[PDB]
């Protein structure tokens, strides 16, 4: 499928960008999860990082590190995980799902067989966050036989050599760090390096989305006129969860709020 | 790109997050430079001499192999300042992080042993230590977390996930991401992405080279096997180094087998556990059926590594060296026995080594054997709980 | 009649029943015979080369020093196996003890470091080893009572008089005029009936001639002072031994002070007790009005004798060395700084003599003056006696 | 004065041995110290050997230590002690009166100032457990400018240099070891190696008391036959009052039982 290019070239045509939220699949339990990515859908996310609850996350900061745990207590496992993914594409036909992996969960059960998996539940892009462009010639092999994105970092200190193969390596988005550091949105990176972003444009990669500390409407906005494509958050939505663990209605209701805020950032 | 290859055959590479890759590189590259600097060999041997009291000795043990062909020799890292083996590498480390520009250090541990020496080297090197440890190794090691907050270090507890050492690998790891800049991450074993496998391997290899020497002056041969402990592989992999081009010598490392290997309750990977991906390497390591990484399981709190270094998996893969492995029991009767029989306690980790030791010359009495165990610390820390027991 | 002289000027002599002369004056012979014997001589230096691990790192400390015109250098006995320099004379009197024949060892301990060098040197070398220690001191010395018992010693507990060193002392005398046909008793310090103080400072006296041997090849020249601290007076007198004739080398011993001179609570009967004879010798110590043998008092348990070597007491009247005492607080404070500016973790009692250095440095901060102390011992038994503080 | 050589030509000229118990001054009270040593006087003690209690009294076993320990929790001290001897000889002019002392309590107040209290107070004899006779010289120079006798060791072991010293420096009574190790009634000695003793009178040595482990009738009449002039007995006496704390006119009566059955085996 081509649902990454598909949804670009609509935002293009109304001149919006993306806005993408993450959550961990099955935070804080199976049925609670699927009604939270219906309310993101709903509030008019444009696409999904949805992460597979790992033991060791170690590019994410405190917020998901204990929606990993939530996930844990609920006894969420991959398997689990892709039964949702195969429901969530059943009702969502054209939204793009990312999966956030972590490195020992797709090399498991076979490389392969992982992004074959993604592909029979309609899954579109995996980040696999622990390999770098150096480690990643098995992966994004494994992504392209099976029709999915392999996603690829840029950061901020990125050189030309790094830039180059990131656009030729990555399909679907190119992610734009914008700061070092893990996961939060206590802690707000730089507006997208214009000089990143026109130079990733130059080399004809994958249209750009700025993660990491994109907490407020104004930081979406600032992306999208910096020439990224759109923004993800994961931590300030994730935190309305923590916050309303005892109130899942509640939950809903300040999730659909806070994303449809996001959203409205976006458009022109 | 990189200076060194980051494999030793399928095993090791830089499974990190690429915000990590150029401090990997950095680190590659600072090191590959000192290797060829006399100024910096010179200022470490310095240090491993007058401060830290290298070379250790080599003592012959007569009292345990009477009455069998077997003649044991003890490398005896438990006389090196800090009472174990963690102290060369951590000496060299920090000399690396001041040759980068460095003033601040970042160390995980568990059992505490690897967080007090990165303490001490960080006193006397003029650097400011922080030491993430799992809250669960916080509790249950108040001696060492002590030792390194009179030494000055941030003892920093990490929470999440189990709450254990790989909880801090984590965390250490989560700091650097962002503190790179002007922080070094002081692993502390032979493990973790390249160049750290290497690096650790180089900066112990100093135990082997010693034994060699020794074992040459005192018996004119070399000897059949050296035999060390493997929690995460650097003082097994120090000792082995300078003897993996003499085809000759037997190198033989020993797992913790915990309460046996078929209770699951060990700490065994590199025979026992899988290949998987995590703290920034593929290698042997300990996980569910579905990829989460476990603990290890020993009485050893220090050999509380779920994987194992790739250089060792890649020497069993090639039949260059053998794992074994030794149950609690066994770890404790070796304990005792050198204690009662030489009046040297040993750690509970190094007594892994003497207990596969003794069970090569009581197995095969009469077999003419002359092997060296390393000894990697003392066993101080252990009375209680062998006491307890 | 002797072979050498008992007395050191006044102090010293053979205050023993008559009962035990003849296994003083046996003692003496096979010691003489022994120094003169170069067998034996190779004997203890390969015990103490390649199971204890000297020679033992002379450090210089510069963070400790910097911005004065101090150089310190310590030496390095916290390096020693067992972490004290007690092991020197244990496995130079085990070697004795084989050389008359005896297969028994008697010692008497109040901390428990000195049970614990005669427990490791007793398995070593095949003897049977009995300690005896007061009542009090088994009750709160748990660490090092498992450590000797690990080594396959038996220990006595003593609950007459006061239940602690001197009962001890006592003890240990009364068995071995009963049993010296079969025992050797391995007195614990250089004090006590001659050949004792002989004997115990010439197996300690490879700790000032390493010492020179260091300084001269570091320094090109001998050090204004050497500073040790003063229990009974073996690492003192084994650091001064082989400067006594070099006459413009300063000699420092530091008796613990406790909560001060003036509070009567303290362990410096050198400088503010009054000679008596007690325990073999003619010394000072600690005494009532009426001549009943008292208490040292200090934090360091191990500074806990409540008299000293005669040789200290001459060395002092001719005013070949200089006595001073350094109270607990200040030996706190020595103990917590080289932590953090050296990370090294040294004996509490150890910590008297860098204190005392620290003050001679700080007190007159612009006088050049190379010193070295002598670093007795390690400091991991005290941590939660200092953590507790 | 001679109260030991007349002693032991009265006791000679009935061609008996002397029978000279042991106790420690002051135990278990002053008062009752007093009235033990005029009961072992009554039932017929030849002659006495007191103790001063002493903090380490190292060539004593057990039951000696605890007698040491009992007259110092009734807050014994040397000067109560010299008061108790002078007023024994005020009531007792003949008896010989031996001290046994540690050297620091001979050496605290000063050697000659010590045997000069003795002088005073009528002591005949001083043995200083802990001054062997090659640490003698002070001690017995003291003693005799005061007229006190000082007691040396003869050890069953003794080489013919020793017993020449012991024969020549020692006065009123030669002390003759039955064995090696410490004070004890639980440890029997030997019979006086009858090659010390005739060696001893060869060498017009004191007459010689035999002590260490003498603890029955049976003892006293063997020292006597081996020819010793006597013997010594402490340990044994001082466990009755061990065992009768309680029961002070007990104690007295059972001592008095005691000490009358070993003088008895001492008469010929
Ligand atoms: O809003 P924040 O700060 O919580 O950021 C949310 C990011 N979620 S994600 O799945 O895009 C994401 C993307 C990349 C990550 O690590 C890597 F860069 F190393 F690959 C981790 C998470
Ligand atoms: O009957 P026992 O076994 O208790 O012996 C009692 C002895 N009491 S004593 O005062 O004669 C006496 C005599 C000598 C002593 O020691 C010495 F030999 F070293 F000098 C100690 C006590
Ligand atoms: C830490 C430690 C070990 C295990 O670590 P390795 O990296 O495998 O050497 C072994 N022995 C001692 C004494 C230790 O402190
Ligand atoms: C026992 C001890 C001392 C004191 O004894 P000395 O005989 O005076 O040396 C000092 N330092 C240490 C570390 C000790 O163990
Ligand atoms: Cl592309
Ligand atoms: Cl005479
Ligand atoms: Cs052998
Ligand atoms: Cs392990
Ligand atoms: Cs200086
Ligand atoms: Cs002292």
């Amino acid at each position: 499928m081509e649902r990454y290019e598909n949804l670009f070239a609509q935002l293009n045509d109304r001149r919006e960008g993306a806005f993408v939220p993450f959550v961990t699949l099955g935070d804080p339990g199976i049925e609670q999860s699927l009604k939270i990515i219906d309310t993101l859908i709903d509030a008019g996310a444009d696409a999904l990082e949805l992460g597979v609850p790992f033991s060791d996350p170690l590019a994410d900061g405190p917020t998901i590190q204990n929606a990993n745990l939530r996930a844990f207590a609920a006894g969420v496992t991959p398997a689990q995980c892709f039964e949702m993914l195969a429901l969530i594409r059943e009702k969502h036909p054209t939204i793009p799902i990312g999966l956030l992996m972590y490195a020992n969960l797709v090399f498991n059960n076979g490389i392969d067989a992982f992004y074959a998996r993604c592909e029979q539940v309609g899954v579109d892009s995996v980040l696999v966050a622990d390999v770098p462009v150096e480690e990643s010639a098995p992966f994004r092999q494994a992504a392209l036989r099976h029709n999915i994105a392999p996603i690829f970092i840029c950061p901020p200190n990125a050189d030309d050599d790094l830039l180059r193969q990131v656009a030729s390596y990555g399909r679907g988005y190119t992610y734009l760090l914008s700061r070092s550091g893990v996961t939060g949105a206590e802690n707000r990176g730089a507006l997208p390096l214009h000089h990143l972003i026109e130079k990733l444009k130059e080399y004809h990669a994958a249209p750009a989305l700025q993660g990491f500390g994109i907490s407020s409407p104004e930081q979406v906005s600032a992306a999208v006129r910096a020439g990224a494509a759109g923004a993800i958050s994961g931590s300030a939505i994730v935190k309305i969860i923590e916050k309303n663990l005892a109130s899942p209605k509640q939950m809903l209701a300040e999730l659909r709020s806070f994303v449809s805020a996001m959203k409205a950032a976006s458009r022109a | 790109t990189t200076l060194l290859n980051p494999y030793f055959g399928e095993f090791g590479g830089m499974y990190v997050p690429q915000i990590l890759m150029p401090a990997l590189n950095q680190l590659e590259e600072a090191f590959v430079s000192a290797q060829k600097d006399p100024e910096f060999q010179a200022q470490f041997a310095d240090l491993l001499k007058n401060y830290a009291g290298r070379p250790t000795a080599l003592t012959k043990c007569q009292n345990i192999t009477a009455g069998t062909r077997t003649t044991l020799y003890l490398k005896r890292e438990d006389l090196l300042h800090g009472g174990a083996h963690k102290t060369n590498q951590v000496l060299g480390q920090a000399l690396l992080a001041k040759r980068m520009g460095k003033s601040e250090i970042i160390a995980e541990t568990g059992a505490g042993q690897h967080g007090v020496a990165s303490a001490l080297a960080s006193a006397l090197l003029g650097l400011k230590c922080r030491i993430y440890m799992g809250a669960k190794d916080v509790e249950r090691q108040s001696p060492n977390v002590f030792r390194m907050r009179l030494m000055g270090a941030e003892v920093i507890p990490v929470h999440s996930g189990s709450a254990t050492l790989k909880d801090a690998c984590n965390e250490a790891l989560r700091d650097w991401s962002g503190s790179y800049e002007t922080a070094h991450y002081m692993l502390g074993t032979a493990a973790g992405p390249h160049p750290y496998p290497t690096i650790v391997r180089e900066f112990q290899r100093m135990i082997g080279e010693e034994t060699k020497a020794q074992i040459l002056d005192k018996e004119g041969r070399l000897p059949d096997a050296v035999i060390a402990c493997v929690g995460g592989g650097s003082n097994a992999i120090g000792m082995f180094a300078d003897f993996i081009n003499d085809t000759s010598v037997g190198l033989i490392g020993v797992e913790p087998g915990g309460h046996g290997i078929e209770t699951g309750e060990h700490g065994a990977p590199l025979k026992h556990g899988r290949v998987g991906i995590y703290f920034g390497m593929k290698a042997p390591m300990m996980q569910t059926a579905d990829g989460q990484i476990e603990e290890s399981y020993s009485i050893s709190a220090g050999l509380d590594f779920p994987s194992v270094g790739p250089q060792h998996a890649y020497l069993n893969s090639i039949g260059r060296a053998d794992y074994v492995s030794i149950t609690d029991d066994e770890a404790l009767e070796a304990f005792k026995t050198l204690c009662r029989h030489e009046g040297i306690i040993p750690a509970l980790e190094s007594s892994h080594a003497l207990a596969h030791a003794l069970k090569m010359m009581r197995e095969q009495p009469e077999k003419e054997q002359l092997l060296v165990v390393n000894l990697s610390g003392r066993g101080d820390k252990d009375i209680f709980t062998v006491h307890d027991i």
